RNA sequence: AGUAGUGGCGAGCGAACGCGGAACAGGCUAAACCGCACGCAUGGGUAACCGGGUAGGGGUUGUGUGUGCGGGGUUGUGGG
RNA sequence: UCGGUACGGUUUGUGUAGGAUAGGUGGGAGACUGUGAAACCUCGACGCCAGUUGGGGCGGAGUCGUUGUUGAAAUACCACUCUGAUCGUAUUGGGCAUCUAACCUCGAACCCUGAAUCGGGUUUAGGGACAGUGCCUGGCGGGUAGUUUAACUGGGGCGGU
RNA sequence: CGCGGGGUGGAGCAGCCUGGUAGCUCGUCGGGCUCAUAACCCGAAGGUCGUCGGUUCAAAUCCGGCCCCCGCAACCA
RNA sequence: AACAUG
């Protein structure tokens, strides 16, 4: 699954662009924390 | 446990077939795991057994 | 030591595999700077040379070829000797060509035994060992008819044998033949291999091939063309 | 039709294609997209929008997206 | 921190006679600054057969080897292989150890709670990608279950058939 | 049926991954040592290396051929 | 280490 990250997240990579993750770092990690958003909508919000 | 709580998958029954093909019965049990689940973020958790293939796609969050 | 190593990577390349028709290319491009030499073709079979029911053994006939003097002993008496003295026998001796080759003479490329002969050459292979001299009946030197026997020798019929650990090498011709005489000669080789393919063999029968010289590097040929020789 | 087949090819098990009748019937939604409200974001001549064009005026309520309710839509010769 | 796979580089091997039969096959018989492992120095085993031709850190200012022959024997060159070791590239896979956020806690305090050694929720102290469970897979399994255990026979049983 | 091991003198065993002598212990005979006997020490005798048939200069050792023995896995005419 | 007998 693919995600948008907000804040800095280290190795993974910088602010605004898109990354690939490996599902168990997402919806544990990075989803509850509100580090990072799902990419289905938020490509044109970038945008 | 062997019900989803969002989807209702349930157990299915079928038989176990030996190298003399002798058949008896056992359970297909779904792969429920337990989550903490929120209604929306920095609330409460409620505990459920969800299955794994609604882990896999987002009808729970964390 | 300096120059013949520096004269491997300025033409050829490891990892990218060659056609024939680039491999005899560079055949002549590698041995001009040197003397003439023997383009020596080493292929690598996938059988196993120590179970003797899957022993490869065979001849092949060169059409363009080898480019080999041939100096062809042929062991007969009688009209034996004459049948061979019409063929091209340089050397037609006597009985004492059992003491002539004992005293420390070796001048000979090919040796023909007649069948009448075969209980008195036998006593000359033992010095006749390593260098590969002795008259074998199963490459076709041990025969009744020595006529023709002459000019499959001249003609350059090599016989090949699959050594221990199942590498073969083989000779196509002289340094001074031309990309289409030595082609040929190549194009007809790996055709009489696959004639020659044992009949229990299982995997990838000819997985490797290269093109080398006598002072040279090698040349990585591709296995996977095998019908556009020409 | 106890047929094709299926079976320690043992005991047994056993269709459909099609033909004759009984009775006859077909209808709504989802999605694209256009609105309204709510929720999030972005922006102050950077820019549009104020039903379309025509002109000025307003002088920021535009633009993007999420959730429900109306509109639109229902097809195989492909339909929208 | 380790391992094998394809490829590449270096190195390793061997009897009395020979750079110890190149270890083996096939080609082919003159190749380049090699003084000499006297030096500055050659191996990590080989220093046992036999001392290896690199650790080229050097002397480059010159020349060895290919020519003689002997067990079968070639000796420079040089080939792509065999056994052992090592380096590099690319790919793939397994151990061990820290982290916190999934998960676990019959550890504690607080609340729902008016009466609660149940339960749930919040905070905290810890365990932690292990355990438990799902699926697939091998083992063990009289713990348990369905059954088999032939016939002739001066009666059955033992022998025999 | 598939993998990978085993057979050596009268007995009990080394040697087999590196092709070359073919051995050691026990038992039989004879000899040393001692004043003499035991104990000890030595030599000789004793080999189809399970069998054959090739590779091979050369095989107890490598590869096949059967011959008995064993281990684990297989085994729905 | 070594042995013991008449
Ligand atoms: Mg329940
Ligand atoms: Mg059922
Ligand atoms: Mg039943
Ligand atoms: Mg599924
Ligand atoms: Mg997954
Ligand atoms: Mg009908
Ligand atoms: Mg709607
Ligand atoms: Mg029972
Ligand atoms: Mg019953
Ligand atoms: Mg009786
Ligand atoms: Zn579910």
């Amino acid at each position: 699954m693919k995600l948008i990250l907000t804040a800095d997240v280290d190795h993974l990579g910088s602010i605004g662009d898109t990354v690939e993750v490996k599902d168990g770092y997402g919806r544990n990690f990075l989803l509850p924390r509100g580090l990072a958003i799902v990419a289905s909508r938020g490509a044109q919000k970038q945008a | 446990a062997a019900v989803c709580d969002i989807c209702g998958k349930g157990p299915g029954f079928g038989k176990s077939v030996s190298h003399s093909h002798r058949r008896t019965s056992r359970r297909w049990d779904p792969n429920i795991q337990t989550v903490h689940a929120v209604t929306r973020p920095g609330g409460n958790k409620k505990r459920l057994n969800v299955c794994t293939s609604c882990i896999k796609a987002g009808k729970i969050t964390r | 030591t300096s120059k013949a190593y520096r004269a491997a990577a300025a033409k050829v390349d490891r990892t990218n595999l060659y056609t024939p028709l680039q491999a005899a290319k560079l055949a002549k491009e590698t041995s001009s700077t040197k003397q003439d030499a023997t383009v020596e073709v080493a292929i690598r079979l996938g059988v196993d040379p120590r179970k003797a029911d899957q022993m490869v053994r065979g001849t092949v006939n060169l059409p363009h070829g080898t480019g080999k003097t041939a100096r062809v002993a042929v062991f007969a008496v009688g009209e034996k000797a004459d049948a061979a003295v019409a063929a091209g026998a340089d050397v037609v001796g006597s009985d004492d060509l059992i003491e002539r080759i004992q005293g420390g003479w070796l001048e000979f490329d090919a040796a023909i035994a007649t069948p009448d002969q075969m209980a008195k050459v036998g006593r000359i292979a033992r010095v006749l060992g390593p260098r590969g001299l002795m008259p074998n009946p199963k490459t076709g030197t041990v025969t009744a008819d020595v006529a023709k026997a002459v000019a499959d020798i001249k003609g350059g019929k090599i016989n090949f044998r699959v050594d221990k650990q199942a590498n073969l090498h083989f000779v196509i011709g002289k340094a001074s033949f031309d990309e289409k005489l030595l082609a040929e000669n190549y194009g007809a080789a790996i055709d009489e291999v696959l004639r020659l393919k044992p009949s229990s063999s299982k995997g990838r029968y000819l997985k490797k091939i290269t093109v080398s010289t006598t002072t040279g590097p090698g040349i990585p040929v591709d296995p996977s063309i095998t019908r556009n020789f020409a």
